[PDB]
């Protein structure tokens, strides 16, 4: 039931979801092989809980849209988004998805934000995988209750909980 | 082109189009937002080009919580948009001094300008 | 008409034409200084030199062609290698003393000192050879900056290539002699007992002056030149 | 069966939309369906200064990006008349052979994955990530590394960087040889790959299918012999080739590629002798950072140069070069402006997928993963 | 050596031909003699058919024939059976009015995704086609991107408190028909060329 | 080819009982290299004057126009840079920025050069278009590094440890190859 | 020679001794340019005393009676100089070691260059 209703019940299955991010990639450029470079064995985003790696969409929480989100890509990723289990998140990776990067023409969505709800965001061309790692320990403390923005304000644990899917 | 409502009256500009748009359907039709800054919709305004593909209708900026009203206007607008069978719906980002003068620049140039800026959008973040 | 022949091609020319004119109206390019649009142009600068034949009959010296005449099948060079270099060598007595102010300076990418500069200057020598930029290694011309004329114009004596722009314009077009050198040789600079600038068009030498002498006090530090929006309009102040 | 193997699923590397017409488990056509990855080069770099666009040439083909930096740098040089160095020009090839291993890497080890086992892909990843710490110690950046220049290179070679080269020059030998005595004396991946990926080269020829796939059907035609640019003219060069092109045939030809490259890098290092970096032409290249603070004439022109740019020759040219992925090249028509009047850029990967119907046409259905991923394609290139 | 028969055919039948002092060469052919002449190409040898790639000319600061042009570049592998590696481009004039030019999908089949191509960013129609379907823009896409009078659609760049940048109105660069920021532009920025 | 299924267990094998590689981040700090691309630094001369004369070259030669400059005049009384213009506004959209270097490239004063913070990972769009405050030599650490650093009262740690900071970085204050 | 550094040090000594006069007769004071091999160093070390090139006494009017003037650190020829604008005055001073600061041979003094100073401001000195 969403995971809430009880003070230790609901910390506990975040804690669980947290370290349980299932990692479901959304490869369009470049970024997805700085992300496929998080995985090697030099620097592995095969610990903290996201070793395996089901393609399928409906058997992962956590969407990472890795690379430039052409307008034409843009319907299909919003389908593979909504046909995801409902206690799922969404990170943004790298310059041309977070904005429209280098490339602001016709060709690329200024912003993922505009078709997914985008959980955090993390800068660079290509973002370190050791930025994706900080990122993915930020959603996890963000799931887990644990962020704030700089205006002071707490973060929901879920975004895409604050939608009207339709 | 037609252009309904005016600027800053949302619940003017929302009844001119409910009385416009009528039974069209609008299955093929094309839905863009025009709006600014991309981030903060709290203080955003938003004006809206529908593009039937046979004529287009303008609403100029008086939508979005930037005004009175505006935010449940734009809510309510988007909502029978969807009832209305409308699917693609576009966000497009200009610039604050752009958006007065491009609801005056003429109709095909206004719509090549919309339709090239226009980013594919959730229906979703209006309502 | 004057028939006029620039490097390549041929002119149709009225007969009151000046050679830069000529030049430009064949399409071609020369640097150009201390001459100005409506008025007198004045060989100052030296910049608009070029070469003239009016037989194969050279003419011995450079001719300049901002207060050159046009003469009847005439022919103009401004291709020659030695009125290229001849260009680049005028380029560096300009940036002679020049204060060093490129990005700090409110000028910014409309210059046409940094532009002529980097249109004429530094002419191919004749390989990989190891360039110099300055030959000058002495101390600069360093006088009185940044001093406030009026409330709406500020002057940088130092950035003053000293062309005659607007002791020129003050003198000729408002007729308001409100502006002129003090000394001569190389401390000549632009100074006026008049201080207010009393006349009613004082702020038209600020686009005039080609360097960053001449700066508007009112929009003083604001944005470089590149990065401001340009709105065409007409002004509804009267009815002119 | 018309199914729809949709972008990005099922696990088809480089997102792509295919109609696989399929009765059984042959396969009868593939209709294929790009651009998903479109961004518009062509378009957005007629907006950005000569200088702006080496920050847009690596981001098309982001795993072999040099010889993408080395095509537009060539292109431009010959339109504006530029003289290169001898050390520059001895850099540029190490930095292009390198980038080149990297790209192979990747593809072997994505090939295998997709078809096949997964344990192999690490490996290849290792000396990737060996390659990509060279890359960072010498440009501060992984990949997308704005180091090339119009005159030559950004800067010179910190002191640390030869010993790593040597370091990884020594341990490359075995390692490929260590890849090649898993592959080619293939158990499965021979009963799998021997007899897919009919590539006769007359029709490789008809749909134009240059891109280190043909070689492997006994067409020798490489770039850097046919039109030597880049000075590997003056190179000791083996130019491995393929009988029957077949997937254990490309793999393997891009195997003995590597180790020759490696003796390419090898030979080149011992060629290296100290000197200039860069055409010292103002007008191309920015003056010194270090006499900003005396000349004149040298703060204009880094004003100018840092935001105007330079104005190259009205005229149109174009220059080839072999990639990991074959012939690429610029066509650039200036106009005599501070930005490119138009950049259309010959995309291999592009002209290289017209053949994919052809190639997986009756071959299986899980060969038909392991024939795109043996053919090497990279979307950022088709789609571009 | 196959180039040389082609500079002389082309010369004697009034073919212009234009060359740089780089090494690029090219035969521009009328529409008319276009399709049949490059059949001729394709007789004589070329084997491969490198790219189609189509300029739109409207903003050029000097003018052209029409308004679109269309470049083919042939060429002959050097090894294979005969390989003299002669490779050259077929430039092709087309009127705006008038976006029609005879695939060569026929004789390589190369130019089925080129052309495709060039359809989809310029309203260039290329006749004899298999399938001239829209292959990079979005299915929805209204019009052709590459032709100049199709804009690029830049969105603005945004900032902490109403600080934003318009990137057409910040850039400095100029392009060929930009007179620049001063009252013209001169010497190296009107075109500049280095004396190797 | 029999044997290669056994001479391929064997290798693998092999390489099991070859333990090591791997870096463990953020447990063990990452080893970057000194030119690495990291968050832009605005850099002092000795006198603690501000080098960055605010003259937009880095704005200009941005690719991505994600630096905004705005000048203004120097005060006598109390200077910020060395002539008479400084950085009254120095912004950067991390999320428009692509990490060239142009802007330092372009910066004649040597105010602007790229760092090696990469943990700059935040939740806002909003958030992370860096001011010139948040990008001094004097500020150790990145915007939600801070953040939780105050939010916690446990002290900043980088992620990374490089052999030395560059001399353009003079200032910058960094974790060196262990001279600490 | 080794003259340069007591040579800044002197100019640092002269300006001071401008500020004195500047604040004793309650004139202008102006710090007119600073060094471009200290602004436009951006990592090269600078070892002067003071990054300060050039000063003048300005009048109520704020046009300069006195200007004041040093090399830069990489010109050849090093001198100082002062100039008295309108009045066709040029001074060059170097430093002769032991003796002190010199107009040529004639020792500069503080009380030689507060005359000059106070003839400058009475004469020039439009207010
Ligand atoms: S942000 Fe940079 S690395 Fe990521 S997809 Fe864009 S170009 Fe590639
Ligand atoms: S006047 Fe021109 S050349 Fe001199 S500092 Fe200003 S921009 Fe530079
Ligand atoms: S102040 Fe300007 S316009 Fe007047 S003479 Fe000097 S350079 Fe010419
Ligand atoms: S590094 Fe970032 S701020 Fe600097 S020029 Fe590049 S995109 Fe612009
Ligand atoms: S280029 Fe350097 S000195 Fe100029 S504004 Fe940018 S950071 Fe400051
Ligand atoms: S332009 Fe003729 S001399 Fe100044």
């Amino acid at each position: 039931r969403e995971g809430i209703l009880f003070t230790t019940l609901e910390k506990l299955v975040a804690w669980g979801r947290s370290n349980s991010l299932w990692p479901a990639t959304f490869g369009l450029a470049c970024c997805a092989i700085e992300m496929m470079a998080s995985t090697d064995a030099r620097n592995d985003l095969a610990r903290f809980g996201s070793e395996v790696f089901r393609a399928s969409p409906r058997q992962a929480d956590v969407m990472i849209v890795a690379g430039r989100l052409s307008k034409k890509m843009a319907p299909v990723m919003r389908r593979v988004w909504e046909q995801m289990p409902d206690p799922k998140w969404v990170i943004s990776m790298g310059a041309c998805a977070s904005s429209g990067g280098m490339f602001n023409n016709y060709a690329i969505v200024q912003n993922v934000d505009s078709v997914v709800p985008v959980d955090v965001y993390v800068p660079g061309c290509p973002p370190r995988p050791e930025a994706l790692i900080y990122a993915v320990m930020q959603l996890q403390k963000k799931v887990r209750g644990q962020a704030y923005n700089e205006r002071g304000e707490r973060l929901p644990p879920v975004a895409a909980w604050k939608r009207t899917r339709g | 082109m037609v252009r309904v409502g005016m600027r800053a009256a949302p619940r003017v500009s929302l009844e001119a189009l409910k009385a416009a748009l009528g039974g069209l359907k609008l299955s093929e039709a094309k839905v863009y937002l025009i709006t600014d800054w991309q981030d903060k919709r709290d203080q955003a305004r938003y004006a809206l080009l529908l593009h039937t593909g046979k004529k287009d209708l303008l609403v100029p900026d008086a939508f979005g919580p930037a005004f009175p009203g505006g935010e449940e206007a734009l809510s309510e607008l988007v909502g029978l948009l969807l009832a209305q069978g409308a699917r693609r719906f576009y966000e497009a980002v200009v610039s604050p001094g752009e958006m007065t003068a491009l609801l005056d620049l003429p109709p095909e140039e206004l719509l090549k300008r919309v339709m090239a800026i226009a980013n594919p959008t959730d229906p979703g973040i209006y309502l | 008409m004057v028939r006029v022949k620039v490097n390549d091609r041929i002119v149709e020319v009225p007969p009151g034409t000046s050679v830069m004119d000529a030049v430009f109206h064949a399409g071609y390019d020369v640097p150009l200084f201390c001459s100005e649009k409506h008025l007198s142009p004045i060989g100052a600068c030296r910049m608009c030199l070029v070469r003239i034949g009016l037989p194969i009959q050279w003419q011995p010296k450079l001719a300049a062609s901002c207060v050159t005449a046009v003469a009847d099948g005439m022919v103009v060079d401004t291709l020659s290698d030695v009125v290229r270099e001849a260009q680049a060598g005028m380029v560096e007595f300009t940036l002679l003393n020049h204060p060093l102010d490129c990005p700090t300076c409110d000028k910014g990418g409309a210059c046409e000192l940094q532009d002529r500069t980097v249109e004429y200057g530094l002419y191919e020598k004749y390989p990989l050879e190891l360039p110099v930029y300055t030959r000058f290694e002495f101390t600069r011309r360093h006088v009185d900056k940044h001093h406030p004329l009026s409330p709406f114009v500020i002057l940088d004596r130092e950035r003053c290539i000293h062309c005659k722009r607007c002791v020129r314009y003050f003198e000729e077009v408002p007729g308001d002699e409100v502006l002129d050198f003090i000394e001569r040789g190389v401390h000549t600079f632009i100074g006026t007992m008049d201080f207010g600038l009393p006349s009613g068009f004082s702020g038209n030498i600020t686009d005039i002056c080609p360097v960053g002498a001449l700066l508007d006090l009112t929009a003083r530090f604001r944005a470089r030149n590149w990065e401001m929006e340009e709105t065409p309009t007409t002004c509804a102040l009267c009815p002119v | 069966m018309t199914l729809n193997v949709g972008p990005q699923h099922p696990s088809t590397h480089g997102v792509l939309r295919l109609m696989v017409t399929l009765s059984g488990e042959e396969v009868l056509e593939v209709v294929p369906h790009i651009g998903y990855l479109h961004t518009g080069f062509e378009k957005t770099m007629e907006h950005r200064t000569y200088l702006q666009n080496i920050t847009y040439t690596p981001r098309m083909d982001y795993l072999h990006s040099f010889a993408h930096d080395l095509a537009y740098a060539l292109a431009v040089e010959k339109l504006l008349g530029a003289v290169v160095p001898p050390r520059a020009e001895t850099i540029r090839v190490i930095l292009n052979e390198l980038s080149r291993l990297a790209s192979h890497l990747v593809f072997l080890g994505t090939g295998l994955l997709d078809l096949g086992a997964l344990t192999p892909f690490f490996y290849a990843f290792r000396e990737r990530e060996t390659i990509l710490d060279l890359f960072e110690w010498v440009t501060g950046q992984r990949f997308h590394h704005n180091y090339i220049r119009i005159g030559g290179v950004k800067e010179d070679l910190p002191e640390e960087f030869v010993p790593e080269l040597k370091k990884l020059l020594e341990v490359l030998p075995h390692r490929i040889d260590e890849y090649e005595a898993l592959f080619a004396e293939s158990p499965i991946f021979y009963e799998r790959a021997r007899g897919v990926g009919v590539i006769p080269p007359e029709v490789a020829i008809d749909l134009g299918l240059t891109g280190g796939s043909l070689r492997a059907s006994g067409v020798n035609y490489d770039v850097r012999k046919a039109y030597p640019y880049s000075g590997y003219e003056t190179y000791t060069f083996d130019v491995p080739l393929g009988e029957r092109g077949d997937v254990f045939d490309r793999m393997l030809v891009r195997i003995r590629e590597m180790r020759e490259s490696v003796k390419i890098i090898k030979q080149a290092l011992e060629r290296l002798e100290p000197g200039p970096v860069r055409d010292p032409n103002p007008q191309i290249t920015p003056p010194p950072r270090h006499l900003l603070e005396t000349s004149m004439e040298a703060v204009i022109y880094h004003f100018k140069h840092y935001t105007e740019g330079f104005h190259p020759p009205k005229g149109e040219v174009y220059v080839p070069t072999e990639s990991a992925r074959g012939e690429l090249g610029y066509y650039i028509v200036s106009d005599g402006g501070s930005m490119p009047y138009r950049v259309k850029v010959r995309a291999p990967s592009f002209v290289n997928l017209q053949s994919l119907p052809y190639a997986c046409k009756g071959e299986q259905v899980p060969d038909m993963v392991a024939i795109i991923a043996s053919l090497d394609p990279v979307m950022g290139d088709v789609d571009r | 050596m196959r180039l040389e028969r082609v500079l002389e055919e082309a010369r004697a039948k009034g073919y212009p031909i234009e060359d740089n002092g780089l090494g690029n060469l090219w035969v521009v052919l009328p529409r008319e003699r276009f399709k049949e002449e490059m059949a001729h190409y394709k007789a004589m040898g070329f084997n491969f058919l490198a790219d189609i790639v189509g300029l739109d000319y409207l903003t050029y600061p000097d003018p052209r024939p029409e308004r679109f042009a269309v470049v083919y570049e042939l060429v002959s592998l050097p090894g294979w059976k005969d390989g003299d590696g002669s490779r050259f481009f077929v430039r092709v004039y087309v009127p705006e009015e008038d976006p029609r030019l005879p695939t060569v999908t026929d004789l390589w089949g190369s130019a089925n995704f080129l052309e495709r191509e060039v359809y989809d960013l310029f309203g260039i129609v290329f006749e004899g086609h298999p399938d001239l379907r829209k292959i990079l823009t979005p299915e929805d896409l209204e019009g052709h991107p590459l032709r100049k009078d199709y804009p690029l659609g830049e969105t603005p760049t945004l900032f902490r408190e109403g600080r934003y940048i318009i990137p057409a109105e910040f850039r400095a660069a100029l392009t060929g028909k930009d007179p620049g920021l001063t009252f013209y532009k001169g010497g190296s920025r009107k075109g500049y060329r280095s004396l190797w | 080819t029999l044997k290669a299924l056994a001479q391929s267990l064997g290798i693998t094998l092999k390489y099991l009982f070859s333990k090591p590689v791997t870096v463990p981040y953020p447990d063990a700090p990452v080893a970057l290299k000194p030119r690495f691309h990291g968050r832009h630094v605005l850099t002092r001369h000795p006198n603690g004057l501000e080098k960055c004369i605010g003259c937009s070259l880095c704005a200009a030669a941005c690719p991505a126009y994600a630096i905004y400059v705005e000048p203004a005049e120097n005060d006598p009384e109390n200077p910020v840079s060395a002539g008479e213009r400084y950085a009254k506004v120095y912004e950067i959209n991390m999320l428009r920025c692509i990490f060239c270097g142009l802007c330092e490239e372009a910066c004649p004063t040597g105010a602007i050069v790229l760092g090696y913070d990469f943990e700059m990972a935040d939740y806002e769009y909003s958030d992370l278009v860096y001011g010139k405050e948040d990008m001094l030599v004097d500020v150790v650490g990145t915007k939600p590094q801070r953040r939780e650093a105050k939010r916690t009262g446990k002290p900043v740690k980088v992620g990374y440890v490089v052999p030395y900071v560059r001399p353009e970085l003079e200032g910058f204050k960094a974790p060196t190859e262990g001279g600490k | 020679a080794s003259s340069e550094r007591e040579l800044y040090e002197a100019w640092v000594e002269l300006l001071s001794w401008m500020r004195e006069y500047a604040q004793a007769k309650g004139v202008r004071f102006e710090k007119e340019a600073d060094f471009p091999d200290f602004i436009y160093r951006m990592e090269r070390p600078y070892d002067l005393p003071t990054t300060i090139m050039t000063a003048s006494l300005s009048d109520g009017l704020g046009e300069p009676f006195l200007l004041a003037d040093v090399s830069p650190r990489h010109a050849k020829l090093k001198r100082i100089g002062l100039r008295l604008p309108r009045a066709h005055i040029h001074l060059h001073a170097h430093y002769e070691p032991g003796k002190g600061l010199v107009t040529g041979k004639i020792p500069l003094t503080k009380e030689r260059f507060f005359a000059l100073a106070d003839r400058a401001r009475e004469a020039l000195a439009f207010a």
